């Protein structure tokens, strides 16, 4: 998972 | 806090729609229509998006998580493994999302049930413990497995035949006839006549 | 700069990054090659990981064939072991193998499983049952045993005084012992269904 | 293998 | 549940  | 949510709901819709790949915060955020530091407070990382999951789809498709009034632990065995794998292939990649699962307290009182249950039949808790575990992952074995071949077959040349041998090209066949339940059955079968005959 | 060189890079590769973080522009960097040279040696990420099973296999999948007159049952049980020991070679072994089609050098060896099993009594369809039984189980035992390496670390620490006695029995059954006695024991087990079936033990 | 069924199934 | 031997493994 990958936040912005 | 996920339960209180429709967050687990939108994800398995989604899940649907873009398979375990496509599960990024990206788009579930989009999906649930909020930005992005809303849904980390709902889950903080994928792993636990997983786990809520496979929690959930448990609770929506396995129906028999327990041995019934009267039910041998034969029975208890083949309709658990059955119920388990109805609940794995009724998403996408549904077997990957159970991968890893980690039991939480909420359901400790199930499994302490099984293992009851199967000590109360005369397995060592031991041995009733390598039947849970040998039907599990079986059943999870085969689920895998049936999905990734189903995606995988999509990217892939078409068996060229004729190349391949007597036996085998008859075992394509009955597997083209066939397909996945029959063996599963069987194996599950055969599990349980293992431990049927060690007992005594 | 041969197709083995990329895969032994590939597979040191694997045990650094894990299947997930393995990437071709990794694999390029580790070689010190443009990302295009390397394309003609693995077409894709699949491709990349359909060879590492071949890989893994080829080196440590010793029991791939039947043998002398062993019974059906030591090839079933050491072809399980054997195979076992290829998905835990690496980092997220079982994973890799996942979803792999034999190719046909692979063919003639799968022949001759078959040809074995119904030699020694079974019947082809309950030879394929009794293969894909042992596969099925072996391969999804490891993909948990990898899988739950992994989460471990991506996880608060467990909540285990708290559970029920015979839960709690079997995890400090588990903890003292691993994984390879479950395994030995569904195997044992496949094996004696089998036999009791051959054996028509409980017919009429 | 496996011998999953779907292994030479045909897209 | 697969009953897995390390469900409950703690970290490191």
């Amino acid at each position: 998972w990958t936040w912005n | 806090r996920l339960d209180k949510s429709k967050v687990i709901n939108s994800a398995l819709e989604l899940l649907n729609e873009v398979g375990i790949e496509g599960l990024t915060t990206r788009k579930l955020a989009q999906k649930l229509g909020v930005e992005q530091p809303t849904l980390y407070w709902h889950v903080k990382n994928k792993r636990a998006l997983l786990d809520a999951l496979a929690i959930e789809m448990l609770d929506r498709h396995h129906t028999h998580f327990s041995p019934l009034e009267g039910e041998s632990w034969q029975d208890f065995l083949r309709n658990n493994a059955k119920s388990f794998r109805n609940a794995l292939l009724s998403h996408r990649d549904g077997a990957k999302v159970h991968l890893g699962t980690r039991p939480t307290e909420k359901q400790y009182e199930t499994l302490e049930n099984q293992l009851a249950f199967l000590t109360q039949q005369g397995f060592s808790l031991e041995n009733a413990l390598y039947a849970l575990s040998a039907v599990g992952h079986f059943t999870l074995g085969s689920v895998l497995e049936d999905q990734e071949h189903q995606v995988a077959k999509e990217e892939r040349e078409t068996p060229t035949t004729d190349s391949m041998p007597p036996l085998l090209r008859q075992a394509i066949e009955l597997f083209d006839h066939q397909g996945a339940e029959p063996a599963f059955l069987h194996g599950l079968e055969s599990l349980i006549r293992g431990f049927e005959v060690q007992l005594t």
